Formats: C-alpha cells, structure tokens, sequence
C-alpha cells in the first residue's frame, strides 16, 4: 500500500481539487515548480502517497484533471500551482454536460471516459503498490456528478480490489447554480452507495451556514466555501501523507470506519473555523479543540451529530500539543457523551496526533465520523427530489438523453433504503 | 515452619531445585480435561 | 548444541525482536556488526560465520516493508543477513483473513524456505520462538498460517509464542478482538506454550514504575525484552532450569490447551532517579505476588495455580530464596489445584540483568521472573470474548473477512473454541 491516484471531475471537482493540491504542496514544502524547499524530513517521508518523483529533485501530483468543458482546465493551468500538474494528465472535452447528470453519465461523458481511463492506467501501471483512487466532484452538476460516477464504475471494473474514495460535494438551494440539483444528487448517491468504499459528504448547505453564521460573511463566495473544503481535505488526509500508526492507508481507514458495506458516508468536522482573510487569531486549547467534535456548528455535513449515534470516529489533532492531554480530553468526551456512541462497537473512537499543523494555524482538529445522523442530509435530498419528481418537472432534460423514469424511482428508493439502514443501527441495542 | 526441597542441577551459570509446602491432595497424575498435513492445509 | 530459531511476525513482532536482539548482544558482548572480542551457550541463538561474526538464528517477517526497512537501515543492519529480513508489498490491513489467506498465501513458501535454510545450519534444533501481535492482520493472520505449516514441516518440534495481547491505550484497529480470537483458535493446536503480554499491563508499569507520562512502543518493548531475556537466559547461558524448550512445557503445561503462563517481573526501577538501596531477594520475591508487576491484567487471588517457576538472575543465593518462599507461605494462601503440589521450581542464573544504555530501566544486582500457570488468566480471554460478542451479534465489520474468502462459520467455530477454552479453565480449577 503506497500510491493514491487522484481524479478531479467537473467545475466543482477541479476547483476543490486545485485548492487541495496548493494546500498539501505548501504543507509538504513543494513550490509551484515541483521543487522541495521545506526544512523537515517528515514532509518527504510519505511524499510518494500523492506525488511521483520526476527526474531530479522534482515532485509531480499523481492527479488526473477531467471536465467535459475546456474553460475550467485553463483556469487551473493559469492558477498559482497550475504549472505543477502533468500536462498529459489534463483530459477535457469540448461539449459540456449542461448541469445534466444524463449527459455526464450516458452521452458526452461516455464519449470521453476512455481518454480518462487511458491516463489513469498510465498512472496506475507506474505504481509500485497502488492503494486506490481519490475522486473530488460535486453531486449537483453534470460532469462531476454523472461522469464522475461513470468513471468510478469503469475504474471499479478494471481495479475491483483497490479502495475507492470520494470527496462528494452535496448541493444546496442556498448556493445553487441549477434547479435540477436534487435529480443529479439522487442519481449520484445511488451510484456511490454501490461503488465507493468511503465517501466524505461535503455539504454546501453546511459550508454556506458556517460562512454566513460563524464567519459573518454576508455574501459567501465559492472561494469562501472552498477555504473550508481545503482545510477539511488536508485534515482527513493527514494520516495518509505523514508517518503515523492509525489509519495510515486507505484500506486500514476503511476497515476501522466501515462496519456495514453501504454505510460508508462520512460526516467531516473541523476546528477552529477560519475565514480566508482571518490570519489573526489567538485561541484554541486541547479541551476547546475536543469540544467541537459534537458541535454541529463545526460539521461539514448539515447534520446534528447529537440527533444520531456514532458508529466509528477518527479524530486527528495537529500542532504541538500534549498527547497525554489529548487522550484525557478524548476519553472525557466519550464518557460524558456515552449516549451518542454505539455500545456494540467497543473502543470505536480512534485518535491520531500529527506534529505538523496546517497553514495559518498553530493548532487544529479534524474529525471523521461515521454517524447515523448523516440520514438528515439524505432525507433533505429525497424531499427536494420528490417535490420535483411528483410533478415530473424538468424530466424532459433527462428522458431527452435516453433515460427512463424507472432509473429515477430506483435511485430514490435506494437512497431512502440507506436512510432506513442508518435509522436501524441508530435504534439497535447491545441486548446481544 | 517445615518444608521440603528437591535439588536438580548446577552448571556454569545455574542451580535449580523443587520446593513442596502442601503436597498433592488427591494422589496421582492429572484427572480433569487435528491433524493437519500439507494436503489438509491447501 | 541445541539451537533455537526466533520468528518475528508483523510490526509488534519485528519491533519486539529489535529490542530482544539488542539486549542479547549486550548480554553476550556482541557488537552491532556481529563482532565480539570474547560462556559458549550463546551459540543456541547465534550462528557463527567464517569471519568470526555472530548472526542471530532469526527470521523477521512483515507483509508491508516499512518496519523491517528500519532494521535494514538501523544500527543492527550488519547483525542480520539480508535474506533473513522478509517483506511483502501490501499489508494485511488489520484483517486476519488478508494475513492468513489473500496476502499470506503469496509469501508463505518463501518464509518457510528461509526458515529451512536456518534449520539446515542446526545440529540439534530445539524448535521455534514466535513473536507477534494478536491485533494486526499480519501478527494474527500470518502467524496462524505459519504455525500450521511449521507443524507439517517440523514434526514434533517445540513452538513457543510471545503474543501481544491488545490494549485500547495503544490499539490501532476496532477489529482487534476479531483478529485475536481467530488467531487463538487456529494456533491453539500448533503452539506448545504461549506467553501473553498485555499491552495495558506494560503501559501501566511504564507509567507507574518508570514515570513515563505517555509510554511509546520503544518504552514498552525495552520492558518486554527484559522478560523475554529472563525466559531465554537459561537457553543462552549454562542454566539449570528451563534448559531446553521441552522443559518449559514439562514444568508449566499440565494439559495441552491450558498452555498460557502468566509472567511477573521484578524489579522495574527508573534510571533517572536518586541512588537507592538495592532490593533483597525477599523484596523481589514479594513483588512477584503483586498484581501490579504482572504482564497480563488479571487476579490470581480469584484463581488457582497449577505450576510456578521462579527464575532468579544475578547476585542470588539459594538460602535467601528459600527463606523468602517460606515467609510468603505464612502470609499468603497461594492456592493450588487439588491434583498439583503447592510448590515452586526455582532457577538461578548467575548473570545480573543487563539494561540498554540511556534506557529507562535502572541497573540492578538481582532480578526475578515468575512464570505461573494460573486459572486467573482466563479473565484475559473473557474480556476479549465479550468485545468479540458485542460486534459479532450485529455482524459489524464481518463483511471485510467474508470478502477475503473467509466464511461466517469460521467466526462461530473460533468463538465456540474460545468458549470451550474458558470452560476448560473453569473445569480445571473445580475441586
Ligand atoms: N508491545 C508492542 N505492541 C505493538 C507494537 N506495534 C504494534 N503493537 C500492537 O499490535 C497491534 C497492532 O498490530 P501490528 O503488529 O501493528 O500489525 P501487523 O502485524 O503489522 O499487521 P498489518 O499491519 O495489519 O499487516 C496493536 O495492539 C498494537 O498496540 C510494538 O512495537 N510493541
Ligand atoms: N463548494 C463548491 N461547490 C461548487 C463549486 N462550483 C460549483 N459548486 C457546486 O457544484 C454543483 C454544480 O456542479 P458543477 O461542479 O458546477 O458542474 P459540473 O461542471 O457539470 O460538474 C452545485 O451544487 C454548486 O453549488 C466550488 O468551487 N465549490
Ligand atoms: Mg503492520
């Protein structure tokens, strides 16, 4: 287990993916040319998980950039770290998906899919020991959503034994670019339930609420939302890219986090919450960092963790702090909040501490929870879907692509079963 | 106050012995409580 | 000549192996390059090359290369020949099924070929010492696979284990109870004697006795190595008790399945402490009957003894020992089973405990390791079995094992075997 192959699909996927690469390059001391200029051996110890070493001192992201639209790709190349990417790894179409899952999954996407697989095969065959794949995409669009899930299925076919991981961004009416987002999301959730091993549920509803309510940003931009996404992505991948004992690879993370195959949707959390401009800040102790685990205000999925129960939790502390203090504080939270952890999975909270804090902060905490409360996110999508589907509104955009009504009914039913499954384990007891 | 000891050996670095403080209460050997091959394993 | 082959499986096994071999070298005066400027018994553990270099009779195995890569870059890189440090590419991902079946099946033949090459250098091979964790996929899965194959290739050859019983303070997987029960069931019929080391007991000794706020594997292993060295000192030096591997079994194992002795070590003293009075034989002997010095957390006062071995090391006189045993009997019940004599088999090995320079342990003139087969050890199995039951009732995480080709029936079989083992400890203590 070594290399992770990263895929970026659609507008959102490429925007969030590009930010992930500039954040992690900065943490690993890599400049936009690919040269390491850091001053810590920890930065290079597990550099091979995300970077290929090219001739000389240069490091190249093992990243494939995908879109059915060319514009986003140009914006990435023009960017700060745009030059770091492998030129041959940009795979783009000319005919977009027009925020239509059917175009991304069946028409335009199907036409481009083989060109993408050719690039993923090149990266995969170069690997000493491929862990698997990491996909960043939105569920509300057409490319990220439809083509992204098509790619997952095509990759799963060729690499059935590798770990399939995603960072899936959930649509919200609060920051919506299309009226059909509930359809695109439901059709994609159906695909993810079946085809991924782990999915980080990144909710735009929660990101907007954090920016507006907590960061006091009257009109949040994608730039503001993406600052929270990149902080979360950096946090959840800490264990994979730095030397550590816990969840050091994609499979060990999945084995510790996924008790039942379909229940692989994670609720990420982050503390402290910061705004792009906020380079202040003077705060955050160990008890303070720990308290934000149950804090709904710090969740990247718009669910209250106190409305459910944690099946499994992974908590990552970053910065210079006492491991003794972390262990005490973490035990206190489990003992005080006993009722929000399932009794039939003993020692289900695993903690890791990394000496390297993320940029701008001296101390941070990242939470990865497998909570039954994630059903609130799926319920929200199902109700938005049904409001439209009941009247067959905008259905012509999908049937016009060759889709049948049954696929819509099936996707919805599968998502409602997922909700019902979370509820089942929420109500389960250690009567054993 | 009384005890029995049974000397075993002495060597370059050793000297061992038994000790008996309360002898067996029932008398005699213990009275209470496959395969494989290569074919069986494969 | 009576050679012993040491096998170190997975991260725990390899890391404990590093601590053991470092200590053996200090005890026998072997430098990290295998050179020694020199009783002769050390030859049971170290072979000799044409250049006068001393090489451990050991194999280090891991399914991932990281841990072993540290041995082959480290201080003792010249001590071992490259062929005895075996690594795969893909780990068992804390999954017994991956370690035993999927991944293990690829490297098994290579590991046995290396073991065979070491055995070919032996004139009187006694058997094997197997070091592994219960919790990891390699430590659990690969060990049981290897143990089965060793029984086939080395017909009625002694196999002893040093098993790392899992602790939540240092646990890396939620599935450790599953891996622990699966490995215990499969290995039970293949092991002659197994010494469990509870990571919590070791963690607590480091915290309490060595004043280490947050003990690391380095701290834990140094302490573990001292107990392993106490058990193996009479094989590596001209000892009187536990002189051969068959003698461990004879002295401590009354029934084939009840082969899990409890180790208790004393004294454990901090190095960064003010000069203190050396402990007497009475003081160190008293410490053996204190549950705080145990290697496994359990209550012997709630159990019954079936065998007790006291292994003294250093400046110790038989008169001092007998006086200490006599006073203990006057104050303590020390209850034995009906069919066993109330007694101790005592051994004195003249070499005082050696400690790693710059280590956490203080140098002492005398130390002692008590190996007792008590029914109280069943408490450790019960704790593990209960955690297994909690998850298994919901089939939580079971899909990971089934996906690797394991059958759900193997989980039931393993658990029923553990229930029979708990029942055996109960039946053995009856009268
Ligand atoms: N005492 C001690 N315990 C250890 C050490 N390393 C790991 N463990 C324990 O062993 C268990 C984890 O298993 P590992 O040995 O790390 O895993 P592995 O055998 O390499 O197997 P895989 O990584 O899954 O292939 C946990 O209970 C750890 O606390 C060590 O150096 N010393
Ligand atoms: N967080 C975030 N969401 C975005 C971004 N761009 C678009 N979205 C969201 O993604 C969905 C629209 O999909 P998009 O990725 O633009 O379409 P695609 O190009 O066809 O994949 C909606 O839910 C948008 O709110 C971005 O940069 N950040
Ligand atoms: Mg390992």
């Amino acid at each position: 287990m070594r290399e992770i192959v990263h895929i970026q699909a659609g507008q959102c996927g490429n925007q969030i993916g590009a930010k992930f690469w500039e954040v992690i390059s900065d943490e690993h001391g890599i400049d936009p040319t690919g040269s390491y200029h850091g001053d810590s051996d920890l930065q290079l110890e597990r550099i091979n998980v995300y970077y290929n070493e090219a001739t000389g001192n240069k490091y190249v992201p093992r990243a494939i950039l995908v879109d059915l639209e060319p514009g986003t790709m140009d914006s990435v190349r023009s960017g700060p770290f745009g030059q770091i990417f492998r030129p041959d790894n940009f795979v783009f179409g000319q005919s977009g998906a027009g925020n239509n899952w059917a175009k991304g999954h069946y028409t335009e996407g199907a036409e481009l899919v083989d060109s993408v697989l050719d690039v993923v095969r090149k990266e995969s065959e170069s690997c000493d020991c491929l862990q698997g794949f990491q996909l960043t995409h939105s569920l509300g669009g057409g490319t990220g959503s439809g083509m992204g899930t098509l790619l997952i299925s095509k990759i799963r076919e060729e690499y059935p034994d590798r770990i399939m991981n995603t960072f899936s961004v959930m649509p919200s009416p609060k920051v919506s670019d299309t009226v059909v987002e509930p359809y695109n999301a439901t059709l994609s959730v159906h695909q993810l339930v079946e085809n991924t091993d782990e999915t980080y549920s990144i909710d735009n509803e929660a990101l907007y609420d954090i920016c507006f309510r907590t960061l006091k940003l009257t009109t949040p931009t994608y730039g503001d939302l993406n600052h929270l996404v990149s902080a979360t992505m950096s946090g959840v991948t800490t264990c994979l890219r730095f030397p550590g004992q816990l969840n050091a690879d994609l499979r060990k993370l999945a084995v510790n986090m996924v008790p039942f195959p379909r229940l692989h949707f994670f609720m990420p959390g982050f503390a402290p919450l910061t705004s792009r401009g906020s380079q202040q800040y003077r705060a955050l102790t160990v008890p303070e960092l720990t308290q934000q685990m149950f804090d709904s205000k710090n969740m990247m999925a718009a669910c209250d963790p106190r409305h459910g129960r944690y099946l499994t939790v992974a908590a990552i502390f970053r910065g210079r702090m006492s491991m003794k203090e972390v262990d005490e504080q973490m035990l206190n939270v489990q003992n005080k909040n006993s009722s929000y952890f399932v009794e039939w999975i003993p020692n289900n909270v695993k903690t890791a501490v990394c000496d390297i804090p993320p940029r701008g902060l001296k101390m941070s905490a990242t939470f990865i929870g497998n909570s039954t409360a994630i059903q609130e996110l799926f319920k929200r999508i199902s109700e938005q879907f049904t409001a439209m589907f009941r009247r067959k509104a905008f259905l012509h955009w999908y049937t016009g692509e060759g889709m049948d009504e049954m696929e819509f009914t099936e996707a919805e039913s599968n998502m409602n079963d997922l909700v019902s499954e979370y509820q089942q384990y929420q109500d389960a007891t250690a009567d054993e | 106050a009384d005890m029995e000891v049974i000397e075993l050996n002495k060597a370059t670095s050793g000297q061992s012995w038994e000790v008996i403080l309360k002898p067996p209460s029932f008398d005699g050997v213990p009275e209470f409580n496959r395969d494989p091959s290569l074919e069986e394993i494969q | 000549m009576r050679e012993c082959i040491s096998i170190h499986v997975g991260q725990a096994g390899v890391q404990i192996g590093n601590a053991c071999w470092e200590l053996y070298c200090l005890e026998h005066g072997i430098q990290p390059d295998g050179q020694m400027p020199s009783d002769d018994s050390f030859n049971t553990f170290f072979s000799e090359t044409g250049a006068g270099k001393h090489v451990p009779r050991a194999v280090f195995v891991d399914l991932e290369p990281t841990v072993i890569d540290e041995v082959r870059t480290g201080t003792y890189r010249q001590l071992f020949h490259p062929e005895q440090l075996i690594t795969g590419k893909e780990d068992a991902a804390n999954n017994y099924a991956r370690g035993h079946y999927t991944i293990g099946k690829e490297i098994i033949d290579l590991v046995l070929d290396r073991i065979r090459k070491l055995a070919d250098q032996c004139t009187g091979l006694q058997g094997f010492l197997v070091f592994h964790s219960f919790g990891g996929g390699t430590g659990s899965g690969f060990t049981s696979l290897l143990m089965e194959r060793l029984s086939v290739d080395y017909g009625k050859k002694s196999k002893l284990e040093f098993s790392i019983y899992p602790a939540p303070q240092v646990s890396t997987a939620v599935v450790e109870p599953y891996n622990s029960i699966l490995t215990t069931h499969t290995t039970l019929e293949h092991s002659d004697c197994a010494f469990m080391v509870d990571n919590e007991a070791i963690y607590d000794i480091c915290r309490r006795n060595l004043d280490i706020e947050r003990p690391t594997y380095t701290n834990l292993n140094r302490l573990i190595s001292q107990i392993v060295s106490s058990i193996t000192a009479s094989l590596r030096f001209d000892g009187a008790l536990n002189v051969d591997l068959t003698e461990f079994q004879t002295n401590l194992v009354p029934y084939p399945r009840i082969h899990f002795p409890l180790a208790t070590y004393a004294p454990v003293i901090s190095a960064e402490k003010a000069y203190h009075e050396q402990l007497s034989v009475a003081e160190i002997t008293n410490a053996c009957f204190e549950p705080a010095n145990q290697m496994v957390k359990c209550d012997p006062r709630h159990g019954k003894y079936m065998a007790c071995c006291l292994l003294y090391r250093g400046d110790v006189v038989p008169k001092d020992v007998n006086a200490a045993i006599a006073t203990i009997k006057t104050k303590r019940s020390i209850q034995f089973v009906d069919w066993c004599p109330t007694g101790f088999k005592v051994g004195i090995n003249y070499q005082p405990p050696t400690v790693v320079p710059g280590g956490d342990l203080a140098k002492v003139q005398r130390a002692v390791c008590m190996l007792s087969n008590t029914t109280a050890i069943a408490e450790a199995w019960a704790r593990l079995d209960h955690k297994f039951d909690l998850m298994y009732a919901k089939r939580a995480f079971v899909h990971w094992y089934v996906g690797e080709g394991m059958e759900e029936g193997e989980f039931s079989e393993a658990r029923e075997d553990m229930a029979a083992l708990e029942k055996d400890y109960e039946e053995v203590g009856v009268d």
